[PDB]
């Protein structure tokens, strides 16, 4: 079938069998395991089991995820805790990815996970700049994405996209100075979304 | 393409290289700028029967995530061990 | 498949080792650079002779806006909206109205110029060849103001450069 | 179909003009309202009406793929033409 | 109201505060205050310049695209003031020079200039005209500036009755030539902010009241020449110009009681004392004493 | 060979019509190679090509002197161009309007204009829609 | 006397725009087609103009690029440095409006709104030859020039 | 109603801290002030700062309070470091910004925000 894309069970056993196993051996952190139709492993964990957690993979000789290959945040507002913190960890003696997944809210810190590994430094920053979550114990936690004295944190939904202040040189006090934003056309909102439903596979139940 | 013989041979020694053959500026072998219109091909989906979209709808074939476990043996490695690379023939060191 | 790039143990025989004490004594390795910006400097240089001479472009060139007609004179826009709509930027703004003769019509068919990123999505999008990126790269202007088109601006830019952008449509229409 | 206003400023093909009363119009003053001369509008009026021999007409714009949607247009009314939606071109059922 | 000078907005740089205002004199010093605060709400201004484009270049970040708008204009031609402010429901004059030349004397700058803009304004139906004189503008000076802003300070009245005439005592400021004067080196002096005259400004363009009245402002305080420019130098960190020129600075600066003032447009003077670091920070490589 | 490189260099002058319009073109476009003339357009532009040149190099256009009223003895510009040869000019086709000249439509512009920023002629934009919102007029009659 | 103001601004407008020498601030993609610009094919300095100069010894900036709130105040101290007379080109949709990003909480939406802009290049990126286009447009604003005519008649 | 605590356990640890933060903000404002070449006065400077506390004076959440502090020590930092520039520090002053109507009837004349 040429524009469908092929599936590939094979994968899709393998790492359904490494997702168990992982689960058997950290019963206290892991709260859900799944592996997706273009088979991508995930790992939803406990908050406290991101340094545990995280190590064994690092270092058990069955994973070996040396590397760090990304560490991002999603804004959920529904969710009581609404941020999903998420790493993707590479595994090149294995030739394999996974996905690991935690929470957290406006309130509540996560741990660091530069221990583990160094490249996670520069991306907590990222999360804590753009989504507000505090990390403990992070070696040197600030902004490095926003403008010095950026007031809140663009990436939440609930910010808007044009933010609250702009820039402009003002001659009078011979300097940038920031304003409460107007803009000369404002953004236009689109409501593309059809009423008709697309995918019955993933109709929810009602 | 318009230098002198010599002054042709005195690029050519001084670079080390036969220059000539490989010139950067382009002469008249590139293509045309007018060429004839094309007739391109069309897909596997351009037919009259036997291609009902449900068949051939990728989209509806993708499904939720398999929940291998939830809070509702031998060990395992998640892929077989990767296999050592093979040194190039082709030329193997520089 | 690998291959290595700097993995060479250097000959230790005398004949060798003097090779390289010449190298650095007599700067060799610098001469021989010296030689292909020598070469170079008798070569012909690639710089045309702008703007008596031009760059080579294709037909595909996305350039500045304009607005099409029919053979007729109809203005080929219908104000379907549809560039509106996939505009990557939101550099259009459109209204419309039933013209006088009832005909459907654009009353306002704005292009921010500063807001668009000429990537010819609205060209894409157009069922009738209205709105088109012409071959025009040179209208930068002393205003800012300047580059914001209304469509007086677009109508008067397709009856300015027709001739040229239809002979550019019909050496791509069938790769479209 | 370009005419002044009593300032005599152009009005453009969408009736835009600016008013006595209108500071804008100084945005004008040492320059110039660019405005299109040739109003679609009476362009296609100027085109005859094309005599048919069927009840059903379609149209194109011409030019083929280079033209509009293809669309079909009934002429079975006699008290007016039948006319493309797309380009303006007019069709009449011949007696 | 006409539609399009109807207020809209929050009073910012994308706003439409409903002014359209010709500021004649714009590219000098209180013309590039009295533009930034016109182009900060939004309001349509015109300014016609005698200069080169090239030295009207720091106005055009004033205002949101559209709302300052550039022409030529000689002070001598009457159909280019038509040009100007045959569309403006205001019209400032700033237009001024503390010395004079071949081509211009005090007598054409302040008397000639300011009388063929209030005649072509008020020919031309512009409702609101705010012309700026001088605190001890007075025929009887020592200084042909002083007495020709008497001159024209009475035509513009005379011409345009309607007319609100602001008379500033000498403004500091950072491009100032007062404190910058005395830092490039009997009198009692009353030197006002330039921020507040601006606002002074902008506020009697509002101000329906402030229709043909004249206002002076002055600063908060009273210096004696001697101890302001002992200050002036401690301030610059520093060991402590025409005929005309020097009369003016000598000029005690008059008392106008019966005057309305900055108060009375709800601005409040600023003192020396708040402001004079900032003029005078470049300059370097205990306040002064004041008259109760 | 250096012989013959001279001469090139002197048919240059002679190529160009002598001395004078050998300096003219050197003065006004900084270059006095010899091409082919492949035609002119209204305007008065003149356009060359010689396809020993490398590419890019081949085709070159002499801007006019004078157009639209706007002396260009030393003032050129890209946009003096007129869409017509444009197209050759930037190597989009082949042959010159010369020899497959663009489809006549009324509509199009028989007088090409260049870049008219900074000019009384530049484009100044404003709103094409009329007034949305109607107000209301009270009586001239009084009658309160 | 008239005649002999005329030709030295023709003599002092002649040198300025035969020596302009650029800064560019590379902030994005556009700085990319500015390179293309100096490089061999355009060769920027065959018409006088630099590859590279010092702010201090600069002529006209060019803005190549989104100019950030973060990075805004930067590009103003650099103009203020800038000796006069001094140009500004502000180059690509980013520096001219916003472009692409006009919506952002982070983005000036035109360096226009930081330093006055003499010259504005459209294009996301404009090409080299439209850069160059750009240029050459304000060498003829700097021709236009007349800044003795007028000194003589204040 | 159990938590993970941020650094402090009730009000009173989080209290200590906000007096250690004030205490590094009122002693660091002379210092900015002349290294930034600022134009307000010293008093000015730490009048600012007395009112940037008081306005977060009724949160009662020691992990709220915690990240008041965690805050407003990377503007202390950012400060202190000169990370910041001028145009940085000044903008708590809103020098440009006209002051907004706050009685109903001006608010009332000028447009229809409440
Ligand atoms: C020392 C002179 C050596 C020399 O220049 O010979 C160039 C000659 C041509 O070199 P090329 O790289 O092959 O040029 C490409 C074409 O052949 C070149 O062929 P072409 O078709 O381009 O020939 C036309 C061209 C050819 O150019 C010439 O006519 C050469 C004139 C150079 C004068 C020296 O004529 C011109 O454009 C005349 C323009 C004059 C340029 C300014 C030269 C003045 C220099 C003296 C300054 C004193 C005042 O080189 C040699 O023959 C090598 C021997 C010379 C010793 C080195
Ligand atoms: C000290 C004395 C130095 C005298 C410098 C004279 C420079 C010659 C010159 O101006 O070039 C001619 C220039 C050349 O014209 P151009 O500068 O406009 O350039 C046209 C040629 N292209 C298109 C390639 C750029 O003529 C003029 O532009 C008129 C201005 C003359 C300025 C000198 C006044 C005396
Ligand atoms: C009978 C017995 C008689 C007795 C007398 C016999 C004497 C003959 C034998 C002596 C010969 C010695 C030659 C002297 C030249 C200097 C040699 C030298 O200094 O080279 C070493 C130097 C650094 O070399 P490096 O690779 O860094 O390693 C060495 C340190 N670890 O390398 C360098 O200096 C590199 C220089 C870098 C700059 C490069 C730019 C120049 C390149 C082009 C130069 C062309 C030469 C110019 C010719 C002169 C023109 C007038
Ligand atoms: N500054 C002060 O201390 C006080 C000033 N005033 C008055 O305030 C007004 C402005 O003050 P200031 O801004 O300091 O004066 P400036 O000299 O700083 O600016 C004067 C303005 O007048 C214009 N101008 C001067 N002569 C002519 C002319 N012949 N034709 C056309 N335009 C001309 C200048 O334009 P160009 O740049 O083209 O020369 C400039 O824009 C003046 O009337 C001044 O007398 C009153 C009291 C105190
Ligand atoms: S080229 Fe792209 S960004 Fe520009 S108007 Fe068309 S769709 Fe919008
Ligand atoms: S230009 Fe084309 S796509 Fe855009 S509104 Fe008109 S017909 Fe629709
Ligand atoms: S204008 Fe276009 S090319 Fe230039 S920096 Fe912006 S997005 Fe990149
Ligand atoms: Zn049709």
């Amino acid at each position: 079938r040429p524009t469908v894309r092929p599936r590939n069970d094979v994968a899709h056993k393998q790492l359904s069998a490494f997702g168990e196993y992982v689960a058997e051996i950290l019963p206290k952190y892991v709260q859900q395991v799944q592996v997706s139709c273009f088979n991508e492993l995930e790992i939803c964990i406990h908050p406290d089991g991101v340094i545990p957690v995280l190590t064994f993979l690092r270092d058990h000789s069955n994973a070996q995820f040396k590397s760090l290959a990304d560490l991002t945040a999603v804004d959920i507002p529904t969710r009581q805790n609404r941020f999903e913190i998420v790493y993707n960890l590479l595994s090149l003696r294995f030739n394999s990815r996974i996905r690991v997944k935690t929470y957290t809210d406006e309130l509540t810190p996560i741990e660091s996970s530069v221990p583990v590994y160094k490249a996670a430094n520069w991306y907590e920053r990222e999360i804590w700049d753009m989504f507000g979550v505090f990390f403990a114990n992070h070696p040197d936690l600030r902004r490095i994405l926003t403008d010095y004295g950026f007031e809140g944190h663009p990436f939440r939904k609930d910010f808007p996209l044009s933010g609250y202040v702009e820039l402009r040189y003002d001659d009078e006090v011979k300097r940038v100075v920031a304003e409460p934003v107007e803009l000369a056309q404002e953004f236009r909102k689109f409501d593309l979304n059809s009423p008709w439903e697309a995918f019955p596979a993933y109709r929810q139940p009602p | 393409a318009s230098a002198t013989r010599f002054i042709q041979w005195l690029r050519n020694w001084a670079s080390g290289r036969d220059l000539q053959a490989k010139l950067q500026l382009r002469y008249q072998e590139i293509s045309k700028r007018t060429q004839p219109p094309p007739k391109l091909p069309v897909g596997p989906s351009h037919k009259l029967s036997n291609n009902y979209y449900c068949t051939r709808d990728g989209r509806r074939e993708a499904m939720p995530p398999s929940i291998v476990m939830s809070s509702q043996k031998k060990a395992v490695s998640p892929a077989p061990p990767i296999k050592r690379w093979e040194l190039s023939q082709d030329e193997p060191y520089l | 498949t690998y291959k290595y790039v700097n993995l060479r143990e250097p000959s230790m025989d005398m004949k060798s080792v003097t090779d390289r004490a010449a190298q650095t004594l007599l700067w060799t390795e610098l001469i021989r650079g010296l030689g292909m910006t020598l070469s170079y400097l008798f070569r012909e240089p690639a710089t045309i002779n702008y703007p008596f001479e031009k760059g080579p472009l294709s037909p595909r060139f996305r350039g500045e806006h304009a607005l099409r007609r029919y053979p007729s004179g109809e203005e080929r826009c219908i104000a379907c909206k549809l560039c509106e709509a996939v505009c990557p930027a939101q550099a259009i703004t459109i209204e419309a109205e039933p013209r006088a003769d009832g005909s459907r019509r654009t009353t306002r068919y704005d292009i921010d110029m500063t807001k668009c990123i000429y990537c010819g999505f609205c060209q894409e999008a157009c069922p009738v060849d209205a709105i088109v990126e012409g071959p025009n790269f040179e209208f930068s202007t002393e205003t800012h103001e300047e580059l914001l088109y209304n469509k007086e601006k677009l109508l008067n830019n397709g009856d300015k450069w027709e001739a040229e952008i239809a002979a550019n449509i019909q050496a791509d229409y069938l790769y479209r | 179909g370009v005419r002044t206003s009593p300032t005599g400023e152009k009005v453009t093909h969408t009736g835009q003009v600016y008013d006595d009363g209108d500071y804008r119009k100084v945005r004008f003053v040492g320059r110039q309202k660019e405005v299109n001369e040739n109003f679609a509008i009476d362009l296609i009026a100027e085109q005859p009406v094309s005599q048919v021999g069927s009840r059903v007409i379609s149209c194109d714009g011409g030019g083929g793929a280079l033209g509009h949607p293809r669309v079909y247009i009934n002429l079975d009314k006699e008290t007016k033409t039948g006319t493309c939606g797309y380009c303006g071109l007019q069709f009449r059922q011949q007696h | 109201l006409h539609h399009a000078v109807i207020p809209h907005g929050k009073g910012g740089r994308s706003s439409v505060s409903g002014i359209v205002a010709t500021v004649f004199g714009a590219t000098g010093f209180l013309g590039r205050y009295v533009v930034n605060h016109l182009g900060r709400m939004g309001s349509q201004v015109i300014v016609p310049h005698r200069c080169e484009p090239y030295d009207t270049m720091h106005l055009r970040p004033m205002g949101d695209l559209g709302q300052i708008i550039f022409m030529d204009w000689n002070g001598r031609d009457k159909d280019s003031i038509r040009r100007a402010v045959e569309h403006s429901s205001v019209v400032i004059n700033l237009v001024g020079r503390e010395w004079e030349t071949q081509n211009f004397d005090f007598e054409d700058v302040f008397v000639k200039i300011p009388q063929a803009i209030a005649q072509v304004s008020k020919e031309a139906g512009v409702e609101k005209f705010i012309h700026i004189s001088h605190l001890n503008a007075d025929i009887k000076s020592s200084s042909k500036y002083l007495r020709s802003k008497a001159v024209g300070e009475k035509e513009v009245r005379e011409t345009f009755p309607e007319a609100t005439i602001i008379k500033p005592a000498e403004i500091f400021g950072r491009e100032d030539r007062f404190l910058n004067y005395f830092a490039n080196i009997k009198t009692v002096k009353q030197p006002v902010y330039i921020v507040d005259v601006t606002k002074g400004i902008i506020n009697a363009i509002k101000d329906p009241d402030a229709r043909g009245k004249t206002f002076a402002f002055v600063g908060p305080s009273r210096y004696l020449l001697f101890d302001l420019v002992q200050y002036v130098f401690a301030v610059a960190h520093r060991p402590f110009t025409t005929r005309d020129k020097v009369e003016r600075i000598h000029t005690t600066d008059k008392i106008l009681p019966h005057l309305p003032g900055l108060e009375d447009l709800g601005v409040e003077a600023t003192p020396l004392e708040l402001k004079a670091i900032e003029v005078l920070r470049r300059h370097r490589t205990q306040p002064a004493k004041t008259i109760p | 060979e250096l012989l013959q490189v001279l001469k090139r260099g002197l048919q240059q002058v002679s190529g160009h019509g002598g001395l004078r319009g050998y300096l003219r073109v050197l003065f006004r476009a900084n270059d006095v190679r010899v091409g082919t003339l492949v035609g002119e357009d209204k305007y008065g532009n003149k356009y060359y090509e010689d396809n020993k040149q490398f590419f890019g190099r081949h085709r070159w256009v002499i801007y006019t002197t004078e157009m639209n009223g706007k002396n260009t003895f030393w003032d050129v510009d890209g946009s003096m161009v007129p869409p017509e040869w444009h197209r050759w000019l930037h190597c989009m086709t082949d042959d010159p309007p010369t020899v497959k000249p663009p489809t006549a439509r009324k509509f199009i512009w028989t007088n090409h204009k260049f870049n008219l920023s900074g000019t009384p002629q530049q484009y100044v934009p404003y709103s094409t829609t009329r007034k949305k919102i109607q107000e209301w007029v009270p009586p001239s009659t009084p009658y309160k | 006397g008239e005649y002999v103001v005329a030709k030295l601004d023709d003599l002092i407008n002649w040198a300025r725009r035969s020596s302009l020498w650029p800064m560019t601030f590379g902030l994005a993609c556009c700085a990319v087609e500015m390179m293309h610009m100096a490089a061999p094919r355009y060769d920027m300095d065959r018409f006088g103009v630099v590859f590279r100069a010092s702010p201090r010894q600069s002529d006209v900036m060019i803005v190549a690029g989104t100019l950030t709130n973060k990075m805004a105040p930067a590009l103003r101290k650099v103009y203020d440095q800038m000796p006069e007379p001094r140009y500004v080109v502000s180059m690509g949709s980013c520096a001219n409006g916003g472009g692409y990003y006009h919506y952002s909480y982070s983005v000036v939406r035109g360096c226009d709104r930081i330093v006055p802009v003499d010259i504005y290049v459209p294009g996301c990126p404009p090409t080299a030859e439209a850069l160059l286009y750009g240029i050459l447009q304000l060498q003829k604003k700097i021709k236009r020039e007349k800044r003795l005519r007028i000194w003589y008649r204040r | 109603t159990s938590v993970k605590p941020i650094f402090s356990r009730d009000m009173n640890e989080a209290k200590r801290r906000v007096r250690e933060l004030y205490r590094a903000w009122y002693r660091e404002v002379p210092n900015t002030v002349h290294l930034f070449q600022l134009d307000i006065s010293v008093k000015q400077g730490r009048d600012k700062v007395r009112e940037m506390f008081k306005k977060n004076a009724h949160i009662t959440d020691p992990r709220v309070v915690d990240l008041l502090v965690i805050k407003g020590k990377m503007e202390l930092e950012e400060t202190i470091k000169v990370w910041k520039q001028r145009t940085h520090v000044m903008r708590f002053f809103h020098e440009t910004e006209a002051p907004r109507p706050k009685d109903f009837l001006s608010k009332f004349y000028v447009g229809h925000d409440p």
